[PDB]
């Protein structure tokens, strides 16, 4: 009948949801690690003057 | 006397346990008394190659003496007064000694697990520890979170089951794919 319809439709977006949330959360990760690319630069920075000193 | 003058000459000190090596929990290391006087100075090279593993190191130290301390505890005072932490914290380090200190030799899959495979299961024992206690602590019960992530458990147990012959890019891209696995089914389970 047409309960199956109405149910695969929200399962469908449901699984969406999850899979937007998965990506935005694995984009806060990637958005962590670039973060930390730059402080990466501050301590190679750090590192040559310490090699100066 | 022999044993005690070795102890008193020898930097590294791995006890064996005879209760340990009855079970084939081998190599039956008795992490408890054993002891490594080179811990501090391989730091200069963990820093260099794979930087977080002296931390991993005293973390999963950490996790091993507090369960053992627990299960002291529990064998003579029952497991009724635990708390949820402390449930994690016993299931962790039973999962630790049974799928990552033990290293069944004489087998193909884990006769030599190399430092980079090591370092990433142990990253891989403590993240589910430290993401377990996170999601307990969000408000998610223990007993719950336990059948709703048997599979994130069991796929961490299984991953001594990675074949070190496959090539460090290979079996380091499996362990990234079950990091990123584990933290999707706790964020679903936690949702």
């Amino acid at each position: 009948n047409g309960i199956a319809t109405l149910l695969q439709a929200e399962k469908e977006a449901h699984e969406i949801v999850s899979k937007a949330r998965k990506y935005r959360q694995d984009k806060l990760k990637q958005a962590k690690t670039d973060a930390a690319k730059e402080i990466d630069s501050y301590k190679i920075q750090k590192d040559k003057e310490l090699k100066e000193f | 006397p022999v044993t005690t003058a070795t102890l008193g000459i020898t930097q590294v000190f791995w006890g064996l346990d005879k209760k340990l090596a009855q079970r084939k929990h081998f190599p039956s290391i008795n992490t408890s008394v054993s002891y490594s006087k080179y811990t501090n100075v391989l730091n200069k090279f963990y820093d260099s190659n794979y930087p977080e593993f002296p931390v991993l190191r005293d973390r999963m130290k950490e996790i091993l003496s507090n369960a053992e301390e627990l299960e002291q505890v529990v064998q003579l005072v029952g497991k009724s007064a635990l708390s949820d932490s402390d449930k994690i914290t016993l299931d962790v380090a039973t999962l630790i000694k049974e799928d990552f200190l033990q290293q069944n030799g004489y087998s193909t899959y884990d006769a030599f697990c190399p430092i980079w495979k090591t370092f990433d299961m142990m990253r891989a024992f403590i993240s589910y520890h430290d993401e377990a206690q996170k999601a307990v602590a969000n408000g998610a019960n223990w007993s719950k979170l336990a059948d709703s992530t048997g599979d994130v458990k069991h796929a961490v147990s299984s991953s001594k089951f990675f074949e070190p012959s496959r090539g460090e890019k290979e079996v380091h891209g499996e362990f990234e794919k079950l990091l990123s696995t584990m933290q999707e089914r706790f964020a679903e389970s936690t949702d």
